[PDB]
């Protein structure tokens, strides 16, 4: 899944 | 001689030219694109920040920020780093955002027909892309290296042979699509070596460009396919002495809409695949059928022209066309008594009449139901229990009955036995109101005050089936200027007469955009008028959808799908194009109540007051049940108000007291898609197109579901478009083929085919300058 | 000279202001584009609740610190932001800060008194993105939630309605990530979470009121089928294309058959429209291959991940080598220079020529040093390689540089030509460049900025 947030 | 192996060889060797002459289209164009830099525009011509120092501190807010400094090829800091404290400017916005909203919302006049969409295995997909752009990488040069290689039978034609003849072909192909090719390549392939080379050579190219280990892979059967005249075959979109005539109309008959007149519009049905079945004369029996009826009743019963008319008198030889044109206006016109053809194909083709002239010569009684008298347009004792007529959400939808004998079951009626029960015949069914016991005849109300109302000695029919009056049936109460758009403020007129009519007279109360007073809710609608009960208020207009449209839509939105038809299964979408009543709230105790109308053979929802409403007041229905989940299934002022109001499009706020916003539609882009959709036909001639969207486009700016108001927008046409239309001789052909049809059908008087003769002489011979 | 590429020299840490004490980040960074040649170049870093405006001056002292800060700006407001643009004021031509988020109002700024200009209301989601027409500075456009593109005017005919146009239709079905302007003013690139990249075409607007803005319907160009995943960052480079999306680690070039910008502007209604559901492309300008698109080169960005909201930026400017620069998800910052692909070609064309004329036997020399093609000559009675190109030549020699300047696969990789590591676990949210291209910003999470420069006047 994409994520924008960092991780 | 070749072999495979030789032929492979000299592919890979022809190949390599690819990336070579990729990296110098790149490398051209990155260096055209350095040449044109732009120049930086609008410099002040004085530094703006110039007079500014350093923010940083020697009961303000405060922030800090931690530098370092870096040198080396690496970043190697100078050391930990250095921290400042800056004050803070706090800058409050003077402005909230508008409720939320998804999608630009675009208000359209009536409902829209929308095509079934996509959803967008992802393997596949990605796979397929790939192979498509290296199949367009290689396709231009199949050509150049075939003449390169120069073998004998080596082809793009040969090849395109070979790959029909191949089995693969049953995979990927047709019946008819095979016809269509044989047609353009028929299936010799020359000598037999000039077979052989075809077949080796096609082997090469997939042993070289198609390998199974790759990704980027292609066969030459898929560049084959992308061939200008092998794709068309493979493309669906296609819409179609009496014999003669019967296919020189065909696109008439085949797209004409019954009840909009127009060639590509909002009616008739999509199915799965998107193609479409127009509401066509078609779909009761085409040509024959209907003008057999008009010889017949034609059977059972004025100045001449100003262009050399026979009636006073009675040359370059005729082509097909004009004899033709000269055949149908012939067989449509009929046993006619005040209508000839002789001076309309004289005002069509450039000739004088008195040589089309030279050129010419040269009830079975039924017993009435006890449920339903057509004669004083009443029902009668158990109807409700007799007939699904009124009852829109049960109703399946069927062709008009288009049989010969009297509408009954044995005779195949849809009316009389597709359903659980009988419904009535209506304005389209072949049939007449003295043959069928079951044809609808309007309603009987009459009155020099307000008439066909839902509290009415004896009621209206036409609300007791919840239908409004039909502009040609409904003679006693007015519907006839009523029910036209151009009377639609003439409050005079509105205020007696046929108060069943509030569709077609497409007049909505005053309303303006808001903030709902609901929490939790974000946008409502208000009323900016009064509005007594029992007033129509608004229609609920929206995109037309299928139950696994909404499904997918449901889907894809991660959704308010108001039901029109249950049954048949049409769902109304407001969610992108609507107007606003799509921002009408909930309320259990509501002040407006939706109801579903069938109003010339379209159904459609409309807005009714159960209460009396002020203006300023926010309005609400009671949703019930129309809103299904599908899946889980499966001077007029602002008004003053709490609520903050908006324009809809520039969402600017509203001030108390100035003039409503009322914005006119915009329909251009609808038009275009219309115009788009037919030009998209593959067997329509263009001369057959430039005419069919030239009348489209005017028809359906008009927005007709009655018959009674097309003879007066017939002659505007032709009257705007005389010059036009005599110009060009193929759009005089084509526009007296929509006159044929339309005569066939009976729906265009006799006295407007004699006034548009008129008009089109008059422009030739304005034109003869 | 003109071929030097940037080093890191000084780097920031903005507080913390998203309390959790570090999941802030810088989102955008903008320099000002209307001083005048040769002024101090000034750009803004746009984190969710700050807008951070320094001054960059270039130092003689390695150890000095060439950024200084010269106004701090909160927004008052709840609004979480992530977009910037500059503009003017249209009387007295004074800087004006334009400042997108979650609310979906856009705040602009005059920032030199640390006042507010006026708010853009009329969104129905917050903003993702914010770009200034290059052809009229007063012009703004936005990418928004609500999945429509607003075009907003701050000249003063508009000040009572400024949303003068709305990009809406079918073109887009989910949020949009990413909006840019043509240098020509009138065409627009929207893209997001619908996988969709959208070319359209802006009328003329007019000098007066209007009541109501002008509404699209149909992009001229539309396409799902360059990217297989969503696109966050699109850009025009000259007539052609740059996008990237998720999950794919590229930087595509590619471009739309049939368009150029020396053509007259298409009218609305010369705009494809949505007939048959299965085509995933269409466009206006089809006029050589059958396809609507040519994919022309990657950027390889190796370890963006699943990260998406990362942004590239272009530094194109008549007389200066185009430099791509792009940072990526796990602390690297990566540079191609444009003009590096052309010189290699041109000398991998002198070397094969020479190599048959002469039987295998040819010599190599740099440039840069002393010598010409001539003084070379000289001594032996030659081709000339790049000082930039380093290791007949071996194949692992031959294939460094291939990977990193030969333009002859659209689905290779091309590597980039300088890459530097940042120390700490970085993600670039945002690109800026300098008008004379001798600074570089990159900056994002943990409210961190990373300076690059060259061409700088260090001494000792
Ligand atoms: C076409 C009819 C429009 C209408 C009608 C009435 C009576 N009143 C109205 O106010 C409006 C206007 N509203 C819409 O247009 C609309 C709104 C919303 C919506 C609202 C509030 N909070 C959220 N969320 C909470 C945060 N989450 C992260 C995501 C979002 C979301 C979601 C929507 C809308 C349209 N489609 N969808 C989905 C199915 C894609
Ligand atoms: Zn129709
Ligand atoms: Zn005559
Ligand atoms: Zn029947
Ligand atoms: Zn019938
Ligand atoms: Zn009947
Ligand atoms: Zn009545
Ligand atoms: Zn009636
Ligand atoms: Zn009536």
């Amino acid at each position: 899944a994409a994520r924008k947030s960092a991780p | 001689e070749w072999t495979v192996d030789k032929i492979a060889s000299a592919l890979s060797v022809l190949a390599e030219e690819v990336p070579q002459n990729h990296s110098r289209l790149v490398n051209f164009l990155l260096e055209e694109t350095e040449k044109r830099a732009p120049q930086p525009r609008h410099l002040s011509k004085t530094d703006p920040f110039a007079h500014m120092k350093s923010k940083a501190i020697d009961g303000v807010p405060t922030m800090d920020v931690k530098f370092k400094q870096h040198s080396g090829e690496y970043g190697k800091s100078r050391n930990s780093g250095r921290r400042f404290q800056y004050p803070v400017v706090c800058i409050k916005p003077d402005r909230e955002p508008v409720p939320i909203y998804y999608f630009h919302h675009a208000e359209i006049r009536k409902n829209i027909l929308a095509l079934n969409s996509q959803l967008n295995p992802r393997s596949q997909k990605i796979a397929k892309r790939a192979q498509a752009e290296y199949a367009a990488t290689l396709a231009p040069y199949l050509e150049p290296w075939l003449r390169k290689l120069n073998i004998e039978g080596c082809t793009k034609s040969n090849l395109i042979r070979f790959m029909a003849s191949q089995p693969e072909s049953d995979d990927s192909m047709t019946p008819q699509q095979k016809s269509n090719l044989l047609d353009t390549y028929s299936d010799d392939m020359g000598s037999p070596q000039a077979v052989r080379n075809a077949s080796m050579f096609t082997e090469a190219w997939d042993r070289v460009f198609n390998d199974q280990s790759k990704l980027r892979r292609v066969a030459l059967r898929d560049i084959l396919m992308l061939d200008k005249n092998v794709e068309p075959i493979f493309d669906n979109k296609r819409a179609k002495l009496m014999q003669k005539v019967i296919d020189a109309l065909g696109s008439y008959t085949t797209l004409g809409c019954l009840i909009c007149f127009s060639h590509d519009c909002e009616h008739g049905e999509i199915e799965r695949d998107n193609q479409k079945r127009c509401f066509s004369l078609e779909e009761i029996g085409g040509l024959m059928p209907s003008l057999r009826r008009k010889w017949a009743a034609q059977i059972e019963q004025h100045p001449p022209c100003r262009n050399e008319c026979y009636r006073i008198h009675g040359v370059p030889p005729w082509s097909e066309n004009e004899v033709g044109t000269l055949e149908w206006m012939f067989a449509t016109i009929g046993y006619s008594q005040t209508l000839r053809p002789e001076c309309f194909v004289g005002a069509i083709l450039g000739r004088p009449c008195w040589d089309v002239h030279r050129k010419l010569q040269e009830i079975p009684k039924q017993k009435s139901l006890p449920w339903y008298d057509r004669r004083k347009k009443q029902l009668m004792s158990d109807w409700a229990d007799a007939t699904i007529t009124h009852e829109h959400a049960v109703r399946e939808l069927f062709a008009p009955c288009h049989h010969d004998g009297p509408c009954t079951a044995a005779n195949g009626c849809p009316c009389a036995s597709a359903g659980t029960h009988p419904v009535l015949c209506e304005r389209f069914c072949l049939c007449t109101a003295e043959e069928c016991p079951l044809k609808f005849t309007g309603c009987a109300c009459h009155s020099s005050g307000k008439t066909c109302l839902q509290r009415q000695g004896r009621p209206c029919i036409c609300v007791q089936l919840n239908r409004e009056c039909d502009p040609t049936l409904c003679k006693g109460c007015g519907a006839r200027e009523r029910a036209d758009p151009e009377n639609a403020y003439d409050e005079v007129l509105h205020s007696t007469g046929c108060q069943n009519v509030a569709l077609q007279r497409g007049a909505a109360k005053a309303v303006v955009l808001g903030k709902s007073q609901l929490e939790a809710c974000g946008y409502g609608l208000f009323a900016a008028e009064d509005i007594e009960e029992g007033e129509f208020v608004i229609e609920y207009t929206g995109e037309l959808i299928s139950h696994d449209e909404g499904v997918r839509r449901e889907h894809r939105r991660g959704s308010f799908l108001f039901t029109l038809l249950e049954q048949e299964g049409i769902w109304v979408d407001a969610a992108i194009y609507g107007n606003l009543s799509r921002y009408i709230n909930h309320a259990t105790d509501g002040n407006i109540m939706p109801k579903i109308m069938y109003v010339n053979h379209e159904w459609r929802i409309k807005f009714t007051a159960i209460k009396d409403i002020k203006a300023g007041e926010e309005l609400f229905f009671n949703y019930g049940d129309n809103f299904p989940n599908l899946t889980k299934k499966l001077p007029l002022l602002v008004p003053k108000t709490t609520q903050p109001l908006f324009d809809p499009l520039s969402k600017v706020q509203l001030l108390p007291g100035q003039p409503l916003p009322q914005h006119p539609i915009d329909d251009s882009w609808l038009l275009l898609k219309h115009r788009d959709n037919l030009q998209d036909f593959i067997d329509l001639r263009p001369e057959e197109k430039e005419f069919l969207q030239e009348w489209d486009a005017f028809i359906l700016r008009r927005h007709i579901s009655s018959e009674q108001y097309l003879p007066r927008y017939f002659l505007r046409f032709v009257r705007e478009k005389a010059d036009w239309l005599v110009s060009k001789r193929s759009r005089g052909e084509e526009f007296s083929k929509l006159v044929a049809t339309l005569l066939a059908r009976r729906v265009l008087p006799e006295r407007v085919v004699i006034e548009a003769t008129q008009v089109l002489n008059d422009a030739r011979g304005r034109l003869r300058e | 000279a003109e071929w030097e590429l940037p080093r890191l020299r000084t780097s920031f840490i903005f507080q913390d202001d998203y309390k959790s004490q570090d999941l802030a980040e810088f989102f955008d960074v903008k320099f000002y584009p209307y001083s005048p040649p040769g002024a101090p170049p000034v750009f803004a870093a746009t984190s969710k609740k700050h807008a951070v405006i320094c001054r960059l001056t270039q130092t003689t002292d390695k150890d000095a610190n060439p950024c200084e800060i010269i106004q701090l700006i909160r927004d008052d407001g709840n609004e979480a932001n992530c977009a910037s643009c500059w503009s003017k004021d249209p009387i007295t031509d004074q800087p004006l800060l334009c400042i997108a988020g979650n609310e979906g109002n856009v705040k602009v700024y005059n920032v030199t008194e640390g006042k507010l200009y006026r708010t853009l209301v009329g969104h129905g989601g917050g903003i993702n993105d914010l770009a200034t027409s290059p052809a009229n500075p007063y012009i703004i456009a936005s990418a928004s939630d609500d999945t429509t593109i607003r075009i907003w005017s701050l000249a003063p005919e508009h000040e009572k309605q400024p949303c003068v146009c709305i990009l809406g239709g079918e073109g887009h079905s989910y949020d949009l990530l990413s909006v840019a302007f043509h240098d020509n003013g009138r065409y627009v690139l929207s893209a997001g979470h619908d996988q969709v990249i959208n070319l359209w075409a802006l009328p003329e607007f007019p000098n007066e009121h209007m009541e109501i803005p002008i509404v699209i319907y149909y992009p001229h160009f539309s396409s799902s089928e360059i990217h297989n995943n969503l696109v966050d960052c699109v850009a025009f480079y000259g007539d052609l294309i740059l996008s990237r999306a998720c999950h794919e680690d590229t930087i595509v070039l590619w471009r739309i058959e049939g368009f150029s910008s020396d053509d007259p502007i298409p009218g609305p209604l010369d705009a494809p429209t949505p007939t048959d559901m299965t085509k995933q492309t269409r466009s206006y300008f089809t006029p050589s291959r059958p396809a609507m698109f040519t994919r022309l080169a990657q950027f390889h960005t190796p370890d963006c991940g699943v990260q998406f909201f990362m942004r590239f930026r272009m530094y194109h400017v008549p007389g200066k080598h185009p430099i791509l620069a792009f940072a990526n998800a796990k602390s690297k910052t990566f540079f191609w220079d444009l003009a590096r692909f052309g010189e290699y070609a041109r000398f991998m064309a002198d070397l094969k020529e020479a190599q048959q004329s002469y039987n295998g036997r040819v010599v190599v020399v740099d440039q840069g040093q002393g010598i010409s093609l001539a003084q070379a000559q000289q001594v032996h009675g030659v081709v000339m390689k790049p000082a930039w190109l380093v290791p007949g030549f071996s194949r692992e020699t031959l294939q460094a540089w291939a990977d990193m300047y030969d333009l002859s696969n659209p689905v290779g990789l091309i590597k980039a030509h300088r890459s530097l590591a940042i120390d700490g676990a970085f993600v670039g949210r945002q690109v800026g460049w300098s008008p004379e291209g001798e600074w570089c910003v990159v900056v994002g999470n943990g409210n961190r900025a990373l300076i690059y420069q060259r061409w700088g006047k260090e001494r000792g």
